[PDB]
């Protein structure tokens, strides 16, 4: 038994203007599986000729191109799409690029319209979801949660199976049993108790942190990260003005990834992330429980080796991506795909993103090839162990294969480790930060206090109805809610009270990150070798006058964290009174606020806080339109950007370094789902 | 494009005695996967107690060992049931006995009624069609073909998902696209069209037999002669008068199972089966698209290791009792299991049969035993490649083609551990002497010459009701279920007649034998006897009588002795139950292979065959198989004169025997797959 | 070893290094052998017996005898046994395995 | 190439690959036609699965013999086998530079 | 898979030494069937063509 | 003396079978443009510049 999660979302007016857009795009994401004949956008969608309105599109190239690759045909309906895939990426980008170069709002309606009459649902979703997110006449809508435009790849097959159940049924034959299979009839919905995967999807014991890998939102995140940066799109149609720290904010996102996964592995003593080697076998066994189109993912066992007769040539490819960079490490200053890099300058960073995720802006100095290779995605079929083709009409699914399924594969954190190793080995180049730098003159902090931290299970309930198809008189009147209820971790409010002595005034920069203390062996953790394991929780500034000073901050108002979505339901009630939830419009790319702290123990599980007070400097000019991800002009990850080769030297007054213990209240484990144990 | 299937069915009169039962036995199959609280079993089943009945089973002991197990508690309804998860097995067998030990059929309708109103559907389904098959009562009536009861078990993902969605969306939003994606609707009715599988789910070729591995005639017959035989239940109750030979149809089954599976091979130019070793890669994959209640089956990784850490007891048990009977082969003459065993007789069959099946009668003669462990269930689960974890708790499991009879056909890891065991027995087979001329030649007797009309096999489309797999809702149990039929290419041949010319010195009356087999291996080589006598397939086995002079012998294909009729449908049995027929074939010979699939189809649309003709004296069965005439047309073992090896092949260079060359050609389209819109 | 030797000129066959004894092509020789061997162990482990119709006492010298015919698979050691259709030699087995043809 | 081929100098490449290309092609039908199947590929570290046993002799010396499981990298071929993927890689290298 | 020695007075002939039996060898077929993977890696430079 | 270095004519196509095996014929009709100047010497191997 598990208390159920009840909170009022903190909603914001929104402009009236952009009402009816909001409407439309809502009515562009209902029932997307199935294309309905009585509504609006059929009779749009096949009246609508792109040809005669070519002069409606900014760019003539692009439709040219769509046109180009329409006359061939695009892949058919009902088949499963991933972004992976050569020939369906390829229709996906001409797609989005005609919608993202459509002149007004009702040229785009009318495209997206044809698009879900005559196009793949799955690249139709995919492709309006991404141009929403990224044109500026729809900035400031508000987007269902992914989880609910795809519940599939967020539940397993059981949740899933027994939804099918009820909609083939139309309801319950003997409803006074179906509590006894956690299916509940109330209020004109239909609520199924959800559990997550066991010892029989995830081996070595890695099933104790199921909770965490396969959590909605924890997915989400990473989704969303693909949709605002995309691999395929130019930095200046993607980003703007932050073109140049493009590869750091790869890293960075990935590294914070790895350590909040390390963190969370060390919370249910599991150890650190296993290096595998590409010659020989992989030591994870993976036996998801998913299934799109009945299709099920593809299963890898234990012992699975990863250089067989069908991939060799993949096999070679990573193995020369690799010891390419080696050489670069050993020439230090070179010159690569046309662009002068020099490694003992910080900046380079950029350049080593780009060349380890080789998007395009890696080759925007070389002229337009035909020839194209990526080490992710070829890694990504090495590791999906799905059976291999030379037939484009066939694919089996793999959970690397989808951005919404990556996170629940270990083999995602294992490849992405390594890939962090070497950056590191990169980043060893360059010049630890001196004295001078760190050094807050005038400035030391004398104490820090933080509450109690708890954490625990809550129900937490979202709306699945996309899953499944519904009949002409659910789709002309009404169909019924399908809410899946299930565990989610949480953790009590906390707040950090900060007490700083400074006879000088003066403004200042205030980051605080979490980490942790014992390593997998109960030993304390260098500084030296722990800067690569500390998140980043807060950042903000505060304004310092001569004297003492204590500042208050809550767990509420953190820089790097939101609150949670909310249902459509609730975004309509609260559209009818010209309000959005204000955190679906703000700061809706960040981390859940739940997800804060690894769960606890009954006893306490050891972790530390480190406070990092430096002078503050206002983020450059043209930096303007990008100022509410930012706060300052040093990187991200300051002062953690770089090696700490010296603690000693590292250490300073204005820094402090705090130990805690986070509490678990109530139930230890999240499968105490069963009619008996409520 | 392919032609339909259009077809007579033989019929027999029904016993108006029996028109109550049938009736009552096809209600309590209908929709089995639900219950129905308006239904007259729902309330005979919830009222109903075993215990205040007990003086209607002739067995007391039964009663009291169901009462222990279900106060200890049955599996919960909606899971995945198999035979070789050890709890649910003994649950299932408790629950059969309970059922077959039933003094009379409205004891057994009530205890049936309270098993599908109490228990798993599973275990209830499988535990009624065993106790219909084995009880005295219900002998003559018709029971649905296994495909039609476990539809999910016969198909590929997608076909299920295009039924599961025109079930939620109770017909089709848009009609007019229907067709571009398969779907037709029709006269009521939905079909669906089905393929095979392909390259994704098998590798090294082998998806191009899938159409035979993959047939519901094959997995079928599997599964009836699982039935018809479980390795837990005791000879006795099975087979009353020919117990002793139980070994030896276990040798007779699986020797033709892998032979026919051989062919096909050749026909496809696969080459011979496999041969692996335990404690090396398993280099042999394979991808089931197969799912049960949403749970994907096991998919087997390329090079997938099976000697781990976590498998390796199993191993050690299986290789042990390999070892074990090789060191029997040296002492030749023992005593195992209480029972005195001598090789060179070959008679002995019958225990090395039950030695490599594990069945109950192996320990018959030794106090009842609390340990048990199955060679042929270490075996497939080791092969299975499900995750430990699956194996070590009770309330989960991932299934795999081979815990199920419906399905393990399709797995070809199946293929060749039978053919090591086969490889095993036949290296005890090399103890028995030869036969020798005395006992092959029949004197005065000699064969003439033997036609044969032109050999033709095409694929043809198949209609299958595919209903259960679906879940209905209360409007539709109340007033008629939907219809969704699955039509798919099947294999077939067109008849032909086997004409035999014989001159005898004196009238008398003979045995005929027609076997068929290879004339080429994977090599490219002939295939001399001393190899071949394991390989050919016993078609034709019939009595005849010879007058003095000349004598010529007509046998159409129609009425060889081990095939059989393609099962009909639910509604034609309905049909004919209304005009009290019932089909014959379902009746008495559903344990026979199709004979749509005697001929191999070839890949390179013509394949050399060879057919063995045998005439040999008669001589009628001992009286006490009285009951079993039906099956036994004379006391020759099974396989004669291909029951034991051949050394000397100039022995059968006999006037009484024939060989004869035939091919085998493909009419219309080579492939299966060309079954799109634009291609019909 | 790779012999320069030929009968008929016909070369004899030549042992890679590093050759894999135990494919699937080998596999029942392998067991066979396997076997043999462990069934003396046993032997050694029961010291009295009875072996192919022969009592076998291995505290005495003379049973130094059937050891011998027991490696060598000769006629001797299937004297007291009924004429048999099924033999087989560990010796030619291992030679059989070894020659690598 | 200008005592071999004299104008057609240039396109050396052209009628290597030109020729390697036919022979293959040729194989694979022939193939198709005896059900073999396509060529199969290997991994230089791992071994082949092409056995062959040559019933030639020059002299009266035999042919080598291989069997079917034949692993590539021994300890007298290291330098040999490393010499090979160093060929590999720098062409891999070649196709990320494109111009060089 | 000739013995390897480093004496340049002994040899073991094998079919890939001589272009007389070199078609002989499987070996063949595939070690060009993976330079012609290679060069046709390089091929998907050049542009289709219209 | 003439073509002494091209395939035989005798293994053009593939052996077939006693039902027949399956291949396919492809024709391609384009525009004639003589080959180069100092081609001469080598105008008995090749038939245009493509
Ligand atoms: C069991 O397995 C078999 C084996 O796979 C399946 O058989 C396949 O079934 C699919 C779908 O039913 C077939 O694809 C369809 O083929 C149609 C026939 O096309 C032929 O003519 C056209 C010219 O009219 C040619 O272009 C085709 O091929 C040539 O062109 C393609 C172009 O890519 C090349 O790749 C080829 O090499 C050839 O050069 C054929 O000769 C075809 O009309 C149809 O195409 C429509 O749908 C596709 C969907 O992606 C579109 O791209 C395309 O533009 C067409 O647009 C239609 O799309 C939808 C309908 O889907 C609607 O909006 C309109 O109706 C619109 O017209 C499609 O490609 C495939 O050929 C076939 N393979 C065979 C027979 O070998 C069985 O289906 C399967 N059975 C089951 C039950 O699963
Ligand atoms: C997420 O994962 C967790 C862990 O896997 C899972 O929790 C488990 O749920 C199952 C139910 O699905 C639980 O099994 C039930 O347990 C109760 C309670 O048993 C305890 O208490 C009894 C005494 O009251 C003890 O004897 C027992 O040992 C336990 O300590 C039982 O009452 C249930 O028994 C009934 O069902 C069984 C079949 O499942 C029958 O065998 C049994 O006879 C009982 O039958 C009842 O129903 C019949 C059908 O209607 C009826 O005919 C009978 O008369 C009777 O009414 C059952 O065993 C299990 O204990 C849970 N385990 C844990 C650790 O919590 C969650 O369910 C899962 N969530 C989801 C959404 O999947
Ligand atoms: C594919 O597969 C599906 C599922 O198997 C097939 O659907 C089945 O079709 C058959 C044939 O049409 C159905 O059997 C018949 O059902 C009718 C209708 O019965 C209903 O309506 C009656 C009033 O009209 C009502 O009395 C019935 O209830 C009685 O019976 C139940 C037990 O069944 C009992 O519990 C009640 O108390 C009542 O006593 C029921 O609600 C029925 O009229 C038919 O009976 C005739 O035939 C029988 C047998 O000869 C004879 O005894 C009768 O006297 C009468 O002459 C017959 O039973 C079956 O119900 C369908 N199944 C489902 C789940 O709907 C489908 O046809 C297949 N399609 C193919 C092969 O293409
Ligand atoms: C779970 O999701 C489903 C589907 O997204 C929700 O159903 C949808 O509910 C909204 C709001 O009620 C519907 O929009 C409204 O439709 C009415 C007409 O019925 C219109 O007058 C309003 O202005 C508004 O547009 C929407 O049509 C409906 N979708 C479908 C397919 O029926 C459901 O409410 C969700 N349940 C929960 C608990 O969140
Ligand atoms: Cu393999």
């Amino acid at each position: 038994g598990y208390p159920l999660f009840n909170n009022n979302v903190k909603t914001k007016t929104l402009d009236p203007n952009l009402v009816n857009i909001q409407k439309k795009v809502l009515l562009l994401l209902e029932n997307w599986k199935q294309v309905d004949p009585d509504d609006e956008y059929y009779k749009i969608g096949k009246e609508y000729n792109i040809e005669a309105n070519i002069e409606s599109y900014t760019n003539r190239e692009v439709v040219t191109e769509f046109l180009s690759l329409y006359k061939t045909g695009f892949t058919a309906k009902n088949q499963i799409f991933s972004i992976y895939y050569e020939n369906q990426a390829l229709e996906v980008r001409a797609l989005y690029r005609l919608f993202y170069y459509a002149k007004d709002f009702e040229t785009f309606y009318k495209t997206a319209a044809f698009a879900r009459v005559w196009l793949n649902e799955g690249q139709f979703i995919y492709a309006f979801y991404i141009a929403v997110i990224h044109r500026a006449d729809t900035r400031g809508i508000v987007l269902p949660a992914p989880y609910e435009i795809w519940p599939e790849y967020f539940v397993n097959s059981d949740v899933l199976a027994k939804i099918n159940r009820i909609q083939m049924q139309k309801g319950l034959i003997l409803p006074e049993t179906a509590q006894y299979y956690g299916v509940l009839a109330k209020d004109n919905a239909y609520y199924f108790y959800a559990n997550y995967s066991g010892p029989w999807t995830y081996e070595n014991n890695e099933n104790l942190l199921s909770y965490f890998i396969e959590d909605v939102a924890w997915n989400s995140y990473y989704y969303y990260f693909h949709s605002k940066l995309q691999f395929w799109e130019k930095g200046e149609n993607a980003i703007g003005p932050f073109k140049e720290r493009r590869g750091e904010i790869y890293y960075f996102i990935y590294q914070q990834i790895l350590a909040r996964y390390y963190l969370e592995r060390l919370s249910n003593g599991l150890g650190e992330i296993p290096r595998f080697n590409w010659n020989d076998r992989l030591q994870a066994g993976y036996y998801p429980l998913l299934t799109t189109h009945q299709i099920p993912f593809a299963q890898r066992n234990g012992d699975y080796y990863l250089a067989n007769d069908d991939n060799i040539e993949d096999i070679q490819f990573v193995d020369s991506y690799e010891k390419t960079f080696l050489q670069f490490l050993q020439k230090g200053q070179f010159k690569a795909y046309k662009q002068e890099v020099d490694l003992y300058n910080s900046k380079s960073v950029n350049f080593v993103g780009n060349y380890w995720q080789a998007n395009v802006d890696l080759y925007e100095k070389v002229p337009q090839r035909n020839y194209l290779r990526s080490y992710e995605d070829a890694a990504r079929r090495i590791l999906g162990a799905a059976p291999r083709n030379s037939y484009e009409n066939l694919n089996v699914p793999t959970a690397l294969d989808f951005y919404q399924t990556s996170l629940r594969d270990p083999a995602f954190y294992q490849l992405y480790a390594k890939i962090l190793d070497f950056i590191n080995q990169y980043k060893e180049y360059l010049e630890p930060y001196t004295q001078d730098v760190l050094h807050f003159v005038g400035v030391k902090i004398n104490d820090v206090k933080v509450d109690k931290l708890v954490t625990y299970f809550e129900y937490f309930d979202w709306n699945a109805t996309n899953a499944v198809y519904l009949s002409e008189q659910q789709l002309d009147t009404g169909s019924p809610s399908y809410i899946v209820r299930q565990p989610r971790l949480n953790n009590q409010p906390f707040t950090v009270t900060i007490d700083i002595k400074s006879d000088v005034e003066s403004e200042a920069v205030i980051k605080i990150f979490i980490g942790p203390k014992y390593d997998g062996n109960g030993y304390p953790i260098d500084l030296e070798n722990n800067w690569v394991n500390l998140v980043e929780i807060d950042w903000f500034t505060h304004k310092l006058t001569s004297g003492q000073n204590k500042i208050e901050r809550k767990s509420e108002n953190f820089f790097w964290f939101k609150e949670d979505s909310v249902s459509v339901s609730k975004i309509y009630e609260l559209l009818n009174n010209g309000q959005v939830p204000r955190y679906m419009i703000e700061k809706f790319l960040l981390l859940p606020r739940r997800l804060l702290l690894p769960r606890g123990t009954e006893g306490g599980v050891p972790f530390q806080f480190f406070v990092f007070v430096y002078p503050y400097q206002a983020p450059y000019k043209e930096w303007e339109p990008m100022k509410e991800f930012v706060v300052d002009n040093k990187p991200f990850g300051y002062p953690f950007d770089r090696p700490v080769t010296e603690s000693y030297y590292f250490t300073q007054p204005n820094m402090y370094f705090k130990d805690v213990y986070i509490y678990q209240e109530g139930e230890e484990y999240p499968y105490y789902t069963s009619y008996w144990s409520q | 494009g392919y032609p339909q299937y259009h077809y007579d069915v033989e019929t027999r009169k029904l016993d108006p005695s029996l028109l109550n039962i049938q009736t009552k036995v096809l209600s309590l199959l209908e929709n089995w996967k639900q219950v129905n609280p308006d239904d007259e079993y729902y309330k005979i089943g919830k009222e109903y107690n075993v215990e205040a009945n007990m003086e209607s089973y002739t067995n007391r002991e039964v009663v009291t060992e169901f009462l222990s197990l279900y106060k200890a508690g049955f599996i919960p309804k909606n899971e995945v049931f198999s035979i070789f998860y050890e709890n649910q097995a003994l649950e299932v067998i408790a629950l059969y006995r309970l059922f077959y030990y039933a003094k009379d059929f409205e004891t057994f309708y009530k205890t049936a009624a309270f098993a599908r109103v109490w228990l798993n559907e599973g275990q209830f389904v499988y535990a009624f069609y065993l106790a219909v098959i084995h009880r005295a009562d219900t002998r003559g009536i018709v029971l649905p073909a296994p495909y039609e009861i476990w539809p999910e078990y016969f198909m590929n993902s997608d076909v299920l998902s295009k039924i599961y969605r025109i079930q939620m969306q109770k017909g089709l939003i848009i009609p007019e696209q229907g067709p571009y994606y398969g779907i037709l609707s029709k006269d009521n009715a939905y079909y669906f069209y089905a393929n095979y599988s392909g390259p994704l789910t098998y590798e090294d070729n082998e998806n191009l037999l899938s159409y035979f591995i993959e047939d519901i005639g094959w997995n079928s017959y599997y599964y009836y002669f699982h039935n018809r035989f479980p390795f837990w239940e005791n000879g006795e109750q099975l087979i009353g008068p020919l117990k002793e030979r139980r070994g030896e149809i276990y040798y007779y089954v699986y020797q033709k199972i892998l032979a026919r599976y051989y062919l096909e091979r050749l026909a496809n130019g696969l080459g011979e089966i496999p041969r692996f070793n335990w404690l090396d890669k398993y280099q042999t994959s394979y991808y089931p698209l197969l799912s049960s209640y949403q749970l994907p089956f096991a998919q087997r990784n390329d090079d997938y290791y099976l000697a781990s850490g976590d498998n390796i007891n199993d191993i050690q048990f299986i290789d042990t009792y390999e070892k074990t009977f090789l060191q029997l082969l040296q002492k030749g003459q023992f005593k195992a299991y209480k029972q005195e065993v001598d090789l060179y007789n070959s008679k002995s069959i019958n225990f090395v049969g039950n030695y490599w099946q594990s069945n109950a009668d192996l320990y018959e003669k030794v106090p009842k035993r609390n340990y048990w462990r199955s060679y042929e269930a270490t075996a497939r689960r080791v092969l299975g490649a499900a995750p430990r974890s699956s194996i070590n708790y009770e309330n989960m499991n991932i299934p795999t083609a081979l815990d199920f009879y419906q399905t393990s056909l399709r797995d070809p890891a199946f293929y060749q551990l039978y053919a090591k065991i086969l490889d095993y027995i036949n290296e005890y087979k090399e103890y028995l002497e030869p036969y020798s001329q005395d006992v092959l030649h029949y004197v005065g007797v000699k064969i003439n010459d033997v036609k044969v009309d032109k050999l033709v096999t095409y694929f043809e489309y198949f209609d299958w009701n595919a209903t259960n797999a679906v879940y209905l809702s209360e409007q539709q149990l109340d007033t008629v279920s939907p219809s969704y039929i699955v039509r798919q290419p099947r294999l077939n041949n067109k008849p032909f007649t086997v004409n035999i010319d014989i001159k005898s010195d004196v009238e008398s009356e003979v045995v005929v034998k027609i076997f068929l087999g290879p004339k080429y291996d994977g090599n490219g080589l002939p295939i001399s006897l001393e190899d071949n006598w394991i390989n050919f397939i016993e078609l034709d086995w019939f009595t005849h009588k010879l007058t003095s002079g000349q004598n010529k012998i007509a046998r159409k294909s129609e009425e060889f002795f081990f095939f059989k009729d393609d099962s009909v449908s639910l509604f034609k049995i309905y049909e004919l139950l209304s005009n009290g027929q019932v089909p014959s074939y379902m009746v008495d010979r559903y344990i026979y292979l199709p004979r749509r699939l005697i001929l191999p189809r070839g890949t390179q649309r013509g394949f050399p065959l060879q057919l063995f003709v045998v005439v040999y004296p008669y001589q009628a069965p001992v009286k006490e198989w009285e009951s079993m005439r039906q099956y036994i047309v004379d006391n020759k073992p099974f396989g004669y004169p291909f029951d034991r090896p051949v050394t000397l092949p100039y022995y059968f260079n006999q006037p009484n025997m024939y060989f004869k060359d035939v091919y085998v050609y493909q009419e219309g389209e080579q492939y299966p797959y060309y079954n799109s819109y634009w291609s019909q």
